């Protein structure tokens, strides 16, 4: 009760604070200029006249003029205008036009896509170790490549060798993979995109390539930023039959998509973290290196790291008083991390159904044998035995 | 893989790193090859009768 | 759950609060793009904009 | 559900969860027709108090409502409740739940307010029985599991409450409000309470510091002290205790006045006093600042035991942690008397010990430098200083400065600051002295000018155990009359002794800080050391001071430069306490002048420090005020008018920093984003203000200790650029510096572009290097924080300097003032008895992860790292002690503090 | 490619069959082998299924290949079988032939060579099984335990682990035994093998099979009752063990 | 994949054909041997019917090996028919060379060894058969065992191979005790049988039974098929009709 | 009973082709659903036929997953959730669709 008050007060104070003073200053931004910065406002209303279309900028043409594509068919000779200069502009760039008679006003929409707001993330994971149940070396490792560099150089310096690139993360189904990748997106405070890898994929000529190469233009000026492209087996190098409309796009999104990691000069400071879960499709010109420099192995919890998972889980649910951990991890062999969190959940959701406001060691040991049937090979003592 | 092998030099390196020594040991080298080639085997090719030999 | 739970409560009207600034931020703005000494060409422009020959 | 009467003993609780038949109508008749009845009925009492315990597990709102309805009744209609006497009052039992089934399972709002004011009267009466406590007692720990109780135990323990806070709100207090209809005191609810929070300590944790902060006084919290210390290590180890004691300062800590919050953490102390760890105890010695409490936890270890044994070595350990080295003074000499060994003991004391260990970890980090080539000009003055501000702490760059090539070609109050810089080189340390001696026996006064200065950094880390102090050398240049020079000496000695107000140096500072009637811009100097000297520990804001920046004002105001000096002096001087500085606000406001005006705005923020959310909205009605007078119109003054505004805006900063250090960690997120409302309300309203409220953004993020480094630095930046005063850019860096190559990677290219690409004023251009240099040290040679480092909610005094330059249009004499630049941080080490120089292993967490502290002690999982590796910064500070798994045990807890660790092995 | 068969040799110059037949091992029974200085202890894991198996008419995993040799085994329970006949068989016609009893290290050749026979030739794949094949010597006193892999090829270990996870008793095997000074007497020897076991069979000393060989042709088998006896020791030891850290990290 | 040989292995170590060959097992009809310490009874299903099937005259899961040791049937027929005959002759070989009975312990590690050499040797298909061996010998009396298609074995106070494996093996453990009877023996083979069987009839035309006993007559060992009109009067008594 | 929105989608997604097929916009499902929350989503993939379908990893096999795949990812999500609760009905889970469970 104090602890969480003790925040509570600094957290509320402040920021209801900032709100207030906000309301106050906005109208107060206004009363000392009004025609000492108004004037630029005034020249800016009058030629945009309001309603613009977008143009996309061909080409320059010596003599203040330029040449544009409309969105419509046809392209229209404008002639540069306005405080916006041609040093601002080059080929290449989004321009907007004016109604009337199209002309360069300047630009504002900074080759905007709504692909962009799909790539940008706003949500922010829990998520830190201690709440990442073992894997010690594993921690270590994604933590050295994708955290350390950006925030400790002075090692990189020191030595004087360039930093990891990528890692990949593959291993078991559920392992929980995903946890250490969502760590390091929340610690590093750092520009997180993203995206799935089966948002690349469509249906259209030559979309697909250009929507890949764009996550990385995105990245490369908002830099240093790490990109995590979630399930490689959805692009992986595999069969397509024939009379399929995808064969194609399969081929040519991969193909964009290893081009610009590898670089030509390279991004230089945009580390990346695949995930998949087929190995056995993944293309072979991926995961040798300079792309990713390492490649880790996940596997399923042993004893050690079953105890440390169940141990932060079983401290948020309340009354654990005739519970002894040790003797349910035990007689487990051979489980998921998502077996165990769901073991968790049932067995709180028994404990409920007995009628009882706690948690008992039956209620943890009748869920234990469900989820075993979950997930269960006898192939080992049906061969030997 | 060439390419593997520019990275055996990196991650010599990154040994160094997090053992805050000052230089790279001939030792590290041994780790850094070890840990890209025994990956590598999980995909393609594993096991080796010198596990025992 | 009423020693803290009492607590989360007001953790709840905390992010309201927060939300009500991002639109408060937006309320007022400045801006202004192109550099200060084209000013000049802003007024050339108008008589060749205007004008019919594009 | 249904009924099914009385086959068995299971139909039975059946029965009566529609009707019952052995608390209703028996029970009711008896009550109201017999009187040999109420003997039936004490026997029955023990039947119905089994009923309830068995039909608990029931929660449906509408089987206890309608079941004990006619009970709730009786309690005035029919029994009224003294027909019998003692009978109804223990009687009571039962009848006491029948009430919290209308106000809390069924809500109905007319019943559920006025029947909580008769559930608190019968509380305290049935609480002489003693027995109300076992009522509350079987809910707390329970029996059954039903939702119900889960809401429900909330509101009996709401009603002790409620009545407590009031007293504070009204005066009558006592059962003379309705509110509650209770007595506040008196020997009938007050050992309800005592019982009551025995019961809840061990299972929750909910009312225990509600009920301390709502009485308000400092014996609410010394009968805590009894109760823990008996649950310190066989009813939980030592480690929870501590996390429950300092949940319940640090959470209350914003709504505690000056006297009052004072008064609570003394009994914080002493509770960690009584307990086995005396290392929880020389923390918040500390926290309070009295000189009183240092000595005891010092004392305790070093007094009883005849022999040296580890008792000596970790008493000198302890009070050398504290750097402003308030704690070094006092300690010292209590070794000389003892007399075991002399040598040992004091020099550990001393931060001597800790220029040794410094070598070590400077082995690592090697020498890299990257100083300007650039010579001729103000270019060369530029590049002097810069390899000083490359090289602070312990650095040998000897060589390079013996080529007195470039040494000479400063001139002016370059000479004097280029001889300052040269100091840095050999900061903290004993080794140094011989460069600058060379130049203070030849050529113009100048150079000796800028050798008293240097001797003042190197001093720092070399002035306790009557080791060459600095008081030794500095003394000579104060008699000798030139002023340039007696002005420079007392400057240094100032800054090395820090915090130490030993009786040498305070008292050669007495007289003087005294003579403002010859007009002389330096001797802002005169001041401005004692204001330093005073801070790190309680004040008696001294009589000096306050006459002297009264009789400047008499004398002159054509110095502009120095009475906004003055004014920061006396702000800085009250630094180190808030109780005592309520009272000389108003002793310099009786005099008024609309110059005086300007020295109260900063004076209230110190005083009002620890409690500030009237300051704040204080700091914002004074800056509005210049526009919004000329606003209602619409529809010798320079000099007063100008000291005016610009207080104002240093004085909005310093009292947020500050407030939100002590305050709630979450709150120094918000704090910021009112900063960008206030500045951006400026830049349109004044074109002068805006100029003085750029400087103090990047003071406001060092002293504040933002999370976020990375981005609004750099993003603030850019807009500064167009803007004039480069000296913009070397504040922020100050705040940037973070774990050196963190943050300070964007950083070095982000200031670097500005400067390196604009080039229009070699006047401009120098600013921008200088903050460049200063914000890296390579591969990590040290940190530089605002903060003590010992607590993370504590504030420092050697960094007061840095604090204090940013309130003025750069000048080149003020450049002289930069080279100061003081507030090192030791790299822990694991220490032996032949002192170890190696750390084994420790843990490092970016982001602790523990709610129950707001501070979030260590986790103990972590993510593993080497030896002798630099306590880390931002993203790295929670730190944790690995050595355990080799059977080593910490003698010395280190959280991430500054302290260095020490270790026992088995 | 390139193991259908092990008749091809890939490019990266392994026998397929060799390497998937180490794999098979893993199914089965963990096996330790410890010498000391006057005993070789041989000792394996006992699986237990149900009450309905027995232990009485159900084959151990420790064999008899002689009255001075033995073998413990893992892999295929069916492969095991025929391996452990044709041993026996080239064990007796040694007698036959010579009249001696057989050499240990005569005997390992013999059984590492029917695996490596069946490895070359294409038209079988080897018995899918290691072995460790303790035994002593017909007249000396030193101790002798040599393993065996599908491979063919034979090593001498001064102790060894192979079955069920094979690799976690390796590395605790590595810690505590030295060939500087292995165990004086039969009973320390005895308790480490039960250590090794200790870790992968968790519960149970009905899982924990012990069987000594000693030299003069000694081979005996030990009781429930003494192997209880052992294990409970080393669980009092233990218990004692995890107070000490707690004691000494106080104390320090 | 590696199916296409059976003298190859797999990457993880199982042989695809190993298991193939076992879960063959499981689509032919119940069996059943119970050990109690006063016989041993083995009862099998029948996984074939009709009104014109004869099955009133004969067994063809029940076999005399020799004539102390029987076993019961459960996998594919042809693949049984010679395995049984090999078997009766090395049990019978004994007999001739050492003038006295073959052990159980020998006979079906025998017969296991067989096995086995069709998975180890040559381009041929392991055989798919599960025989439950039940015998006495005077060394360990009573003795149960079942072998693997795989060709080990295992001992054995009961089992269940052949289809519906898994649920017959929980049904017998939940009743079976260790002092027992062979009386309550039949009759818990019965009880098993009525619930793992498909149908519901559970009559005479779909019950072998054969009960290996010493208890009958003294010092003399009796191997006794029953005939079809006992199978029908033990159904009425156990009341399953 | 419930009383919430449901978002059946019934026994295959590319029965939709007005906007193209579903390749990405399997996703727009989870934004449309998470707004008119609570989200209770149903799916059929009974699954009945093809008693080898497991080991693929794929030819035209492809399209179908990377749909079936996409659905997986934003369920687990990133990392927010209104309470989505996936009902699933189906004939086995032995004779299943590669990755699903
Ligand atoms: N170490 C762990 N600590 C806590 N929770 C765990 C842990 N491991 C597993 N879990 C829980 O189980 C879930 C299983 O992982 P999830 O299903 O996200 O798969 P993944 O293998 O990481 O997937 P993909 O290949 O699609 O990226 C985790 O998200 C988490 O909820
Ligand atoms: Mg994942």
């Amino acid at each position: 009760t104090r602890c969480k008050l003790k925040l509570l007060r600094m957290e509320r104070i402040k920021d209801h604070l900032l709100l207030e003073e906000e309301f106050v200053s906005n109208s107060e931004i206004l009363k000392p200029f009004e025609k000492k910065q108004e004037e630029e406002k005034k020249q800016l209303e009058e030629i945009r006249g309001n309603p613009l279309s977008i143009g996309t900028l061909e080409e320059i043409i010596d003599d203040d003029h330029a040449i544009v594509t409309s969105p419509t068919m046809p392209d229209y000779y404008v002639s540069i205008l306005s405080f916006v200069d041609k040093e601002l502009l080059e080929p290449g760039c989004s321009v907007l036009l004016h109604h009337k008679t199209m002309s360069i006003v300047g630009v504002l929409q900074d080759d905007a896509d709504p692909m962009v707001s799909v790539m940008k993330m706003d949500k922010s994971p829990t998520e830190s170790y201690s709440d990442i149940g073992g894997l010690e070396s594993q921690i270590q490792e994604i933590k050295e490549s994708v955290e350390l560099p950006l925030t400790h150089p002075e090692l990189y310096e020191e030595m004087g060798i360039k930093p990891p690139k990528g890692v990949i993360l593959y291993g078991a189904p559920g392992t929980g993979k995903t946890l250490l990748a969502k760590a390091v997106a929340n610690q590093t405070s750092a520009t997180f995109l993203r995206i799935v890898g089966s948002e690349l994929i469509q249906k259209y000529l030559g979309d697909g390539p250009r929507l890949c190469r764009q996550i990385f233009k995105v990245a490369g000026e908002n830099a240093p930023s790490i990109v995590f492209i979630d399930e490689i087996d959805a692009i992986g190098t595999k069969r397509y039959d024939s009379n399929s409309g995808g064969e194609r796009e399969i081929q040519r999104t991969m193909l964009e998509l290893l081009n610009q990691l590898d670089g030509f000069d390279d991004r230089g400071d945009v580390k990346v973290i695949m995930a998949t879960n087929k190995i056995e499709t993944l293309d072979p010109a991926l995961i040798r290196p300079g792309r990713i420099d390492r490649k880790i192995l996940f596997e399923n919890p042993d004893l050690s790291t079953k105890k440390k998972i169940l141990g932060i889980h079983t401290s948020k649910m309340n009354l654990s008083e005739d519970v002894n951990l040790e003797t349910l991890v035990t007689t487990k062999d051979d489980l998921s991390g998502a077996d165990i969190q769901a073991m968790c959940t049932e067995a709180g959701l028994l404990a409920l159904r007995e009628r009882r406001m706690q948690v008992t060691a039956e209620d943890f040991k009748q869920a234990k044998e469900r989820v075993m049937k979950n997930k269960v090979e006898e192939n080992l003592e049906g061969l030997y035995l | 893989t060439g390419a593997e092998l520019r990275s055996v030099c990196t991650e010599a390196g990154m040994f160094a790193i997090r053992a805050r020594r000052k230089v790279a040991t001939e030792k590290d080298f041994l780790k850094a090859v070890d840990k890209v080639i025994s990956g590598y085997k999980k995909f393609s090719s594993t096991s080796r009768y010198m596990q025992y030999n | 759950a009423a020693p803290y739970a009492a607590k989360l409560k007001q953790t709840e009207n905390d992010l309201k609060d927060i939300e009500a600034r991002i639109k408060e931020k937006a309320g007022v703005k400045e801006s202004d793009t192109g550099l200060a000494p084209s000013h000049l060409w802003d007024i050339m422009g108008d008589r060749q904009r205007l004008g019919e020959e594009h | 559900m249904v009924d099914e009467s009385d086959k068995k003993q299971q139909t039975i609780d059946e029965q009566s969860q529609i009707s019952p038949e052995k608390q209703t109508p028996n029970k009711k008749d008896k009550k109201k027709e017999e009187e040999e009845q109420l003997s039936e009925e004490d026997a029955k009492l023990k039947t119905d108090l089994e009923l309830l315990v068995e039909r608990l597990k029931e929660d449906d709102s509408s089987l206890y409502e309608a079941s004990l309805n006619a009970l709730k009744e009786s309690i005035k209609n029919s029994t009224s409740s003294m027909t019998a006497v003692p009978k109804p009052l223990k009687f009571l039992r039962p009848t006491y739940p029948d009430l919290c089934s209308i106000y809390d399972k069924w809500t109905d709002p007319n019943l559920k307010s006025s029947l909580a004011d008769v559930l608190s009267i019968l509380a305290m009466t049935y609480s002489e029985n003693g027995k109300h406590d076992s009522l509350r007692y079987r809910l707390l720990s329970d029996v059954s599991d039903f939702e119900g109780w889960g809401h429900e135990y909330i509101r009996h323990l709401a009603l002790e409450i409620g009545e407590v806070y009031n007293d504070q709100v009204e005066k009558d207090a006592e059962d003379e409000t309705s509110s509650d209809g209770s007595k506040s005191d008196g020997s009938a609810a007050t050992s309800g309470f005592e019982f009551s929070k025995e019961d809840t300590l061990r299972l929750c944790l909910d009312i225990v510091p509600y009920f301390l902060k709502h009485n308000g006084e400092e014996d609410a919290v010394d009968l805590l002290l009894e109760i823990e210390s008996i649950d310190k290590l066989p009813q939980f180890v030592d480690e929870n205790t501590f996390q429950r004691v300092c949940q319940y300062m640090v959470a209350c800590v914003p709504l505690l006045p000056p006297p009052e919050d004072v008064a609570f953490l003394k009994t914080a102390y002493s509770i960690y006093l009584s307990q086995n760890e005396l290392t929880d105890a020389i923390a918040l010695a500390v926290r309070l600042g009295e000189e009183d409490m240092i000595r005891s936890v010092f004392d305790a270890t070093s007094d009883p035991v005849m022999h040296k044994q580890l008792a000596y070595i970790l008493a000198a350990q302890k009070t050398s942690f504290e750097y402003e080295g308030v704690q070094d003074i006092i300690g010292n000499g209590k070794l000389s008397e003892h007399f075991l060994y002399l040598a040992k003991e004091l020099n550990l004391t001393g931060p001597k010990v800790p220029e040794d260990i410094y070598k070590s970890h400077l082995d690592n980090s090697k020498s890299v430098f990257s100083s300007a080539g650039l010579d001729s000009a103000q270019q060369n003055l530029a590049s002097s200083f810069v390899n000083g501000f490359l090289n602070l702490g312990y650095c040998n760059d000897k060589l390079i400065v013996d080529n007195d090539n470039w040494v000479y070609k400063t001139k002016g109050d370059g000479m004097t600051s280029a001889v300052a810089s040269i100091g840095s080189i050999y900061q903290w340390n004993l080794d140094g002295l011989q460069q600058l001696d060379k130049y203070l026996y030849v050529d113009e006064p100048e150079v000796k000018a800028g050798a008293l200065l240097g001797i003042g950094i190197s001093a720092s880390g070399v002035h306790d155990g009557e080791v060459e102090p600095a008081l030794l050398l500095l003394q000579d240049y104060v008699t000798n009359p030139d002023t340039k020079i007696s002005s420079a000496a007392i400057l240094g000695l100032g800054i090395a002794f820090a915090g130490s107000k030993n009786d040498e140096v305070l008292g050669l500072l007495l007289p003087i800080a005294a003579s403002t009637d010859l007009p002389i811009e330096t001797a802002a100097m005169a001041s401005l050391a004692l204001a330093h000297v005073f801070v790190g520990t309680c004040n008696g804001d001294i009589t000096t001071s306050i006459m002297d920046n009264f009789l400047e004002r008499t004398a002159i105001e054509l110095k502009t430069d120095w009475v906004r000096f003055l004014a920061l002096a006396l702000g800085i001087l009250y630094m180190g306490q808030g109780e005592q500085v309520d009272d000389v606000l108003e002793t310099i406001s009786a005099i008024e002048h609309p110059m005086t005006s300007a020295i109260e705005v900063l004076v209230g923020s110190c005083a009002y420090t620890g409690t500030g959310d009237v300051l704040l909205i204080q700091d914002l009605l004074h800056r509005l005020t210049p526009k919004n007078v000329k606003g209602e119109e619409d529809a010798e003054i320079k000099s007063e008018e100008k000291k005016g505004k610009s207080s104002d805006k240093d004085a909005t900063t310093d009292g947020k920093n500050d407030d939100e250090e002590e305050e709630k960690e979450a709150g120094i997120v918000d704090e910021l984003a009112y900063a960008v409302l206030g500045i951006a309300l400026i830049a349109l309203g004044e074109d002068i203000g805006k100029e003085m409220s750029l400087r103090h953004f990047g003071h406001l993020m060092h002293y504040g200790n933002e999370h976020i480094r990375r981005m609004v630095p750099l993003a603030m930046g850019i807009v500064s650029v167009s803007d004039p005063q480069m000296k913009v850019f070397d504040t922020l860096t100050r705040f940037s510096h973070d774990a050196d190559l963190e943050v300070s990677m964007n950083s070095i290219f982000a200031m670097g572009l500005c400067g390196a690409g604009t080039n229009n004023a070699r006047l401009a251009q120098l600013l921008r290097q200088l903050a460049s240099y200063y914000s890296r040290e390579q591969d990590a040679l040290f940190i530089t924080r605002l903060a003590q480092g010992l607590l993370h909610l504590g504030k420092g005094t050697m960094t007061m300097d840095v604090f204090n330059d940013a309130h003025v249009l750069n000048k080149v004499t003020l450049a002289s003032i930069l080279t100061t630049a003081v507030g090192l941080v030791s790299p822990s080490f694991m220490l032996k008895h032949h002192q170890l120089f190696y750390m084994l292993n420790a843990g490092i967490r970016p982001k602790f992860i523990l709610a129950l502290n707001d501070e979030g002690e260590p986790i103990k999982v972590n993510v593993r790292v080497g030896q002798a590796v630099e306590t880390v910064g931002q993203a790295g500070r929670p730190k944790k002690i690995t050595g355990w798994i080799t059977q080593s045990t910490p003698v010395l807890l280190n959280h991430g503090e500054r302290a260095e660790l020490e270790t026992d092995e088995y | 490619g390139y193991d259908r068969a092990l008749s091809i040799f890939s490019p990266d110059g392994h026998i397929f069959q060799v390497e998937y037949a180490l794999e098979a091992v893993k199914r089965g029974t963990c096996a330790v082998g410890v010498k000391g200085k006057n005993c070789v202890v041989l000792g394996c894991e006992r699986r237990s299924t149900l009450k309905l198996q027995d232990t009485r008419i159900t084959p151990s995993k420790v064999s008899k290949i002689d009255s001075h040799v033995v073998l413990s085994f893992s892999g295929l329970n069916a492969d095991s079988r025929i391996l452990i006949e044709k041993a026996r068989v080239e064990a007796q016609s040694h007698r036959l032939t010579l009249e001696d009893p057989v050499t240990v290290e005569y005997l390992t050749r013999y059984v590492a060579g029917v695996q490596q026979r069946y490895t070359q030739s294409g038209g079988v794949r080897p018995f899918g099984v290691s072995t460790l094949i303790a035994g002593f010597d017909p007249r000396d006193d030193e101790p002798k335990l040599y393993q065996t892999e599908p491979s063919g090829i034979y090593s001498s270990w001064s102790a060894q682990t192979i079955g069920r996870n094979s690799k976690t008793v390796r590395e605790f095997l590595e810690k505590n035994y030295d060939r500087k000074e292995p165990p004086a007497t039969v009973e320390e020897c005895v308790k480490l093998t039960v250590r090794s076991l200790l870790e992968v069979v968790q519960t149970g000393a009905k899982n924990i099979e012990i069987t000594v060989v000693k030299p003069d042709s000694d081979i005996v088998a030990l009781s429930s009752e003494e192997i209880n006896q052992y294990v409970t020791q080393i669980e009092q030891e233990k218990q004692e063990q995890q107070e000490q850290d707690k004691k000494k990290k106080s104390n320090h | 994949r590696y199916d296409s040989r059976t003298t190859i292995f797999s990457p993880e170590g199982r042989l695809y054909q190993v298991e193939y060959a076992l879960e063959s097992i499981s689509h032919a009809g119940t069996a059943i041997g119970i050990m109690a310490s006063d016989g041993i009874v083995l009862a099998a299903e029948r996984k074939v019917t009709s009104t014109l099937l004869e099955q009133d005259t004969s067994t063809e899961k029940l076999y005399k090996l020799n004539d102390k040791i029987a076993v019961a049937v459960a996998g594919l027929t042809a693949d049984a028919e010679i395995l049984i005959n090999t078997a009766r002759i090395h049990a019978q070989n004994y007999l001739k060379t050492y003038n006295e009975d073959i052990p159980v312990e020998i006979l079906v590690r025998r017969l296991s060894d067989i096995k086995q050499g069709y998975t180890q040797h040559g381009g041929l298909r392991p055989f798919g058969v599960s025989f439950i061996y039940a015998g006495y010998d005077d060394r360990y009396g009573y003795q149960l065992y079942t072998s693997n298609p795989s060709g080990n074995y295992t001992g054995w106070k009961a089992i269940s191979v052949g289809a519906n494996t898994s649920a017959a093996q929980t049904l017998l453990q939940m009743d079976y005790k260790d002092d027992m009877k062979v009386d309550d023996a039949i009759e818990l083979a019965l009880k098993t049988l009525s619930k793992t069987t498909d149908s519901s009839a559970l009559t005479y035309d779909r019950l072998e039974f054969a009960t290996i006993r010493k208890g009958a007559n003294d010092g003399e060992v009796y191997q006794k098929i029953f005939k079809p009109q006992e199978i029908k009067d033990i159904l009425v008594k156990t009341g399953i009709t | 009973h419930t009383d919430c929105k449901f978002i059946r989608v019934s026994g295959a997604e590319l029965v939709q082709k007005y906007i193209g097929e579903g390749s990405r916009m399997v996703r727009e499902l989870f934004v449309m659903a998470r707004e008119h929350a609570p989200s209770i989503i149903f799916m059929d993939e009974i699954d009945s036929i093809g008693s080898t379908r497991v080991e693929g990893s794929g030819g035209g096999d492809s399209e179908v997953q990377r749909t079936m795949l996409e659905l997986l990812n934003q369920l687990d999500g990133f990392e927010t959730s209104k309470n989505i609760k996936i009902i699933m009905a189906t004939n086995r889970l032995d004779i299943l669709d590669p990755a699903l469970l």
